[PDB]
């Protein structure tokens, strides 16, 4: 789910940088270590807001190293994934152990064993599904899936999905 | 090829229960007449892409009864409830106008004028503009244009989901195809001179029935295919003679105005279902072609272990073959100091 | 790497069950509580975003930053070319494949419509806007379907859940 | 907040020995950091000559933040306190 | 072996028009796909009559 | 079963050096390390514990005079192009000279038919690399001098235009860092730009 | 690790919320290790399993093996082990260097090979 944060960040320059694009050159800085970043406790933080007109205060000389550091305050959007929380999704890839779905930046693994029973894998098929009478979901198809656990990585986030319960699978 | 009779009769026995499900399928719809082109082409199906191509001319000719059939909720939507909403409007009468659906199997199976287009009386915008304003009460249609776009549709439709028409492409493809690959930024970025997907940067024309020779090649492609980097593309040098041939078999030989009308809108839903037609036959023919490459490579790896693991153990002399020999082996590994 | 503006959480002995994050209960922690404290420190609610105000947003912001790397002179692809980095521009793309293959409403105005009605009505002022944000993204068209996807709504006996849900498909572009 | 206006600064106009010699080590170490140098350099060579031939001059971009007792902070460029 | 292949297949005793129709059917495409030897040993083993 | 089967000298060599003999052949340029120079020849050893020689014809350019001894030492590796390889003795020899060891670029051998390869394709994605290679970077100068004032042609001549006849102005000029543009009144609004050639310049921002 | 289902009795699990599982005293090969994965191909360790190890290869792409599989680690003398950029100016072990095109990245040398 999306939301709007108020993050900050702390950026250290170097001396040889002390000129008069100071602020232009922490700003696409700041621009370039953040957007695309995944962390944990955030999640995904996808674009800054007002990104040309960020405050970057007054840098404070670090003692004995030269550099100063910065404190850059900025509002983001920002994704994460909930427990227990039905989003829509794309599908991947098709496996025998399961399939592989993507919601956005986030690519969520679901096994057989949070699969309905009558939606048998099909690798005859091409390309290969996991079919029902009804059903059908192979790669690219539209799914309804609801987020049962997520995994927190070092920059990475894992999620599993389930379309085990009434109104998911195929859409 | 005992290897491959046993991959074949697997592959039979899992396509045996497709062809089942539709021979079902087909039964309980229980047509009062039996559709022909049901007939000519299960008789003659061998692929389970051909029985895909069935089950998707059967739903849509039959989408209503297919529903029925259904029912006889989870409210997923209908993709067909749009072209069941044209069925059962007032402007159906004029998408029969426009072509004999039984006439126009007949023409495209015979590749050959049996029955000539009858072009009607009046222009496309005139019959539907007419039934709008005399059907005020059912035309669920806005605009004389949105009617005229919907029959447009519905006819492209009608035409992508005719089997013959996917049969002949699909044809034409596996057999006079080429290989064209597209080059991403990702691509245009990564494929260095020492990377192994050098060696298809700017491949073009390909020829699909030398790939077989060369698996790896393919293989590799399909590789850097699902890396992000390339886009595989097949293409026919004569796709437009085969479009020309379907229109002409298709097109009316009327020469007034309201037949020219007529011909154009024949010509603008043909060129619509050409379009949702084409990436279907692509994945089709990529996905065979995979295979082949794929059972070839297959049976090279078998052949290449064979030949690594065939040796007999070393026969001393004055001895038989298959005498177990007495070793001695001497080894310091490295040699340093 | 980023830090929050919530700050301090020392040590303590208690310890609660409204910890672990879970969208049925609507406990989706500390850092994304109901209540949250801008720069100034002021009072401020927590911001969800429906995939029509997320999708609205990113592009409005794509697009100012390249008009302003351009010297102030559409597409996706460009839009998301702009950007630096190979990652980022990655996770761009696909945040913009997944909003617009599942974009609900593309208009501003349909989504201005919407969160003035799911915003200023009596029912939806007592509506967590997580609550708010589901509803407009999944796209649910039966009450009891919004019940089982959003288990939190079925407690919430007090709104006038079919009328808004078909409202909403009235809104939405057909 | 915490910060002083300058209209309201009460703290001495001129630069303690303290802050001089800290100015001029911190300026030092930056220049041999390879910073730019805002001054022209005739002939001079050394960190600390460069630093101090800056700030006979008031071309050190630098700023003293002073805390008074109770946190709050008084904010003084270089270039306008007085050096002896 | 046969068992491992056979596990995923839940029907596998044929009909005797199923088998004969697997028997075509397998024929077919061993033709399809040896058409180059077929076509090298008809060319080559011309004098003796249907050694296809 | 077959007999057993007896290793070649190219099976031999690829299971000790664990080089193949595609990726080790003529026409090949790799990194040799130095291992002992002479006035006649150079002994060089490969990674692969491969020793190599170098016949003098070839350490030294053909034109140069100079001694092998003091332009290459020992430790100092160079890179070096395979001649001939004695693949049973596991003995190469190498070239130095640059005809090999740079012009060989395109050592592949993929066929680039304009039938089968696009040919126009690569050589434009050649161009647009070789360009984005000559784009480079560029900077303000900075000069201290109570004269100095970075401004262009026409804010030079705006500024000098409030002030009386014979004021100079100094500002950067655009044929280059060691160049210097003069701009001094002659007239009411009328003024002349002067450029200055820099010789022995310490620094781009020094005078 | 593994990334597959695994059924262990109860009494065999304890809720912990965080992995942070070290790998050392175990196996033959550490984090960076240089190793020779066949016949042919050469990896370098990228993340170590209590039961396999990842490599990436020369080629770029990513493999899981047992560490039996593993022939051996490739020990490389400073002698063996030479790097040398396009300019011909030999860089060592450690040193950072800039792609010349493409993304024009920068990093420390963690093995050289080839």
């Amino acid at each position: 789910m999306f939301f709007l944060k108020d993050l900050s960040l702390i950026l250290t320059l170097h001396p040889s940088y002390f000129g008069p694009q100071m602020n232009q050159y922490l700003r696409e800085k700041l621009l370039t270590d953040v957007e695309g970043t995944c962390t944990g406790q955030f999640g995904y933080i996808v674009t800054v807001l007002d990104g040309m007109n960020i405050d970057v205060g007054k840098g404070r000389i670090i003692p004995g190293s030269g550099s100063a550091e910065f404190e850059v305050k900025y509002r983001a959007v920002v994704w994460k994934p909930f427990k227990g929380e039905v989003v829509d999704a794309i599908v991947s890839n098709v496996s025998p152990i399961g399939f592989f779905a993507d919601v956005g930046p986030l690519n969520v693994f679901v096994s057989t064993r949070l699969i309905p029973d009558n939606l048998v894998y099909n690798p005859s098929n091409s390309p290969p599904a996991y079919m029902s009478n009804d059903e059908l979901i192979t790669k690219g198809s539209k799914v309804r899936l609801k987020v049962v656990g997520t995994r927190t990585d070092v920059n990475e986030i894992y999620a599993i999905g389930s379309i085990k319960e009434d109104f998911l699978g195929a859409i | 090829d005992l290897w491959r009779i046993v991959q074949l009769d697997l592959d039979y026995h899992s396509i045996h229960d497709k062809k089942a499900a539709l021979s079902s399928i087909y039964k309980q719809l229980d047509l009062d007449v039996v559709d022909p082109t049901y007939e000519e082409f299960f008789g003659s199906a061998r692929t389970l892409s051909e029985l895909q191509d069935i089950d998707d001319y059967l739903t849509f000719n039959y989408s209503s009864q297919v529903k029925n059939l259904t029912a006889v909720m989870k409210r997923k939507y209908s993709k067909y409830a749009i072209y069941d909403r044209i069925r059962q409007d007032a402007i159906y009468p004029v998408v029969q106008s426009i072509a004999n659906i039984s006439q126009m199997r007949e023409n495209l199976a015979q590749s050959k004028r049996l029955h000539q287009v009858e072009d009607p009386i009046e222009s496309p915008m005139d019959m539907i503009a007419d039934i709008m304003s005399t059907e005020k009460d059912k035309t669920t249609f806005i605009s004389s244009e949105k009617a005229y776009q919907a029959v447009k549709q519905f006819f492209s439709e009608q035409l992508s989901y005719e089997p013959f028409i996917r049969k002949t492409i699909r044809t034409a493809f596996q057999s006079f195809g080429v290989i064209n690959i597209e080059l991403t930024e990702r691509g245009k970025l990564q494929i260095e001179p020492e990377s192994p997907y050098f060696d298809f940067k700017y491949a073009k024309n390909r020829p699909i029935s030398a790939l077989t020779a060369t698996p790896d090649l393919y293989l590799r492609m399909i590789q850097a295919e699902n890396d992000g980097l390339v886009n595989i593309k097949v293409e026919l040098p004569m796709l437009s003679t085969v479009v020309d041939h379907f229109y002409n078999i298709l097109k009316s030989d009327g020469t007034s105005e309201i037949s020219e009308k007529w011909n154009a809108l024949r010509n603008d839903a043909w060129k619509q279902s050409l379009d949702k037609l084409i990436p279907l036959v692509q994945l089709n023919v990529k996905e065979s072609i995979r295979r082949d490459c794929e059972r070839v490579l297959y049976f090279q790896v078998k052949n290449s272990f064979t030949k690594k693991i065939d040796q007999a153990p070393y026969q001393p002399p004055t001895y038989a073959k298959g005498t177990i020999p007495r070793v001695l082996t001497l080894s310091f590994g490295e040699g340093n100091r | 790497v980023s830090t929050s503006t919530v700050g301090a959480r020392r040590r303590r002995a208690k310890q609660q069950v409204d910890d672990e994050e879970n969208a049925t209960l609507l406990r989706l922690g500390p850092e994304f509580a109901l209540k949250q404290y801008d720069h100034d420190g002021n009072e401020h609610d927590l911001i969800a975003l429906s995939l029509s105000e997320s999708r609205l947003l990113i592009r409005e912001a794509l697009k100012a930053r390249s008009r302003a790397r351009n010297g102030g002179v559409i597409d996706d692809d460009e839009l998301a070319k702009v950007t630096s980095g190979a990652v980022a521009n990655g996770v761009v793309k696909k945040t913009l494949d997944y909003l617009n293959t599942f974009a609900r409403f593309k208009d501003e105005e349909t989504c201005t419509a919407v969160d003035q009605l799911l915003h200023n009505s009596s029912d939806c002022s007592v509506l967590h806007p997580f609550e708010i944000a589901q509803l407009s993204s999944l796209g649910c068209e039966d009450v009891d379907e919004a019940i089982t996807l959003i288990p939190s709504l079925a407690a919430k006996k007090e709104v006038n859940l079919q009328r808004i849900l078909d409202e909403l498909n009235r809104l939405e572009d057909p | 907040e915490l910060a002083i206006l300058k209209e309201e600064r009460t703290t001495t106009p001129y630069l303690t020995k303290y802050e001089r010699a800290r100015i001029l080590g911190t300026r030092a170490l930056q220049i041999s950091m390879n910073a730019p140098v805002l001054v022209d350099i005739e002939g001079e060579t050394d960190p600390l000559q460069i630093a101090m031939k800056e700030l006979s001059q008031r071309k050190i971009p630098l700023v003293i933040r002073r805390y008074l007792p109770d946190g709050s902070y008084e904010d003084w460029g270089c270039d306008e306190l007085i050096v002896d | 072996r046969f068992q491992a292949y056979r596990k995923s297949i839940k029907n596998y005793k044929l009909s005797d028009v199923d088998y004969s129709n697997e028997r075509d059917w397998i024929v077919e495409q061993l033709k399809l796909e040896k058409r180059d030897f077929l076509q090298h040993l008809t060319q080559a083993h011309s004098s003796v009559a249907h050694l296809e | 079963r077959r007999d057993f089967h007896i290793l070649n000298e190219a099976e031999i060599f690829q299971l000790l050096t664990r080089e193949t003999v595609d990726s080790f052949r003529k026409g090949m340029v790799i990194p040799v390390y130095v291992r002992k120079v002479e006035s006649s020849y150079m002994s060089v050893s490969t990674q692969s514990l491969i020793a190599g020689n170098i016949q003098r014809q070839d350490i030294l350019e053909p034109n140069d005079r100079r001694d092998p001894r003091e332009v290459y030492s020992v430790g100092q590796t160079v890179r070096a192009c395979i001649l001939d390889v004695d693949y049973y003795n596991f003995k190469c020899q190498l070239s130095l000279l640059r005809q090999f060891t740079e012009n060989q670029v395109a050592g592949l051998n993929v066929n680039r038919n304009p039938k089968f390869w696009d040919i126009e394709s690569e050589n434009r994605d050649r161009q647009e690399e070789i360009d984005k290679q000559r784009e480079e970077s560029r900077e303000s100068r900075v000069i201290k001098h109570p004269f100095f004032h970075n401004m262009k042609s026409k804010e030079a001549e705006d500024y000098l235009a409030a002030r009386p006849v014979g004021d100079v102005v100094i500002r950067p000029s655009s044929k280059g860092s060691n160049h210097i543009t003069i701009s001094w009144k002659v007239a009411p609004q009328l003024y002349q730009h002067i450029d200055v050639l820099e010789e022995n310049k310490d620094d781009a921002n020094a005078i | 690790q593994t990334k597959r289902t695994v059924i262990v009795f109860s009494n065999y699990l304890i809720k912990s919320t965080d992995s942070t599982v070290s790998i050392n005293e175990s196996g033959r090969f550490e984090l960076h290790d240089l190793v020779q994965v066949n016949s042919d191909l050469v990896g370098i360790v990228i993340r170590a399993q209590k039961d396999s190890f990842d490599v990436l290869c020369s080629d770029g792409k990513l493999l899981s093996l047992p560490p039996v599989s593993i022939y051996s680690k490739l020990n490389l003398n400073p002698n063996q082990q030479i790097a040398i950029d396009s300019n011909g100016v030999e860089v060592k072990v450690g040193d950072t260097v800039r792609e010349f095109t493409g993304e024009r990245r920068q990093g420390t040398i963690l093995h050289v090979y080839r």
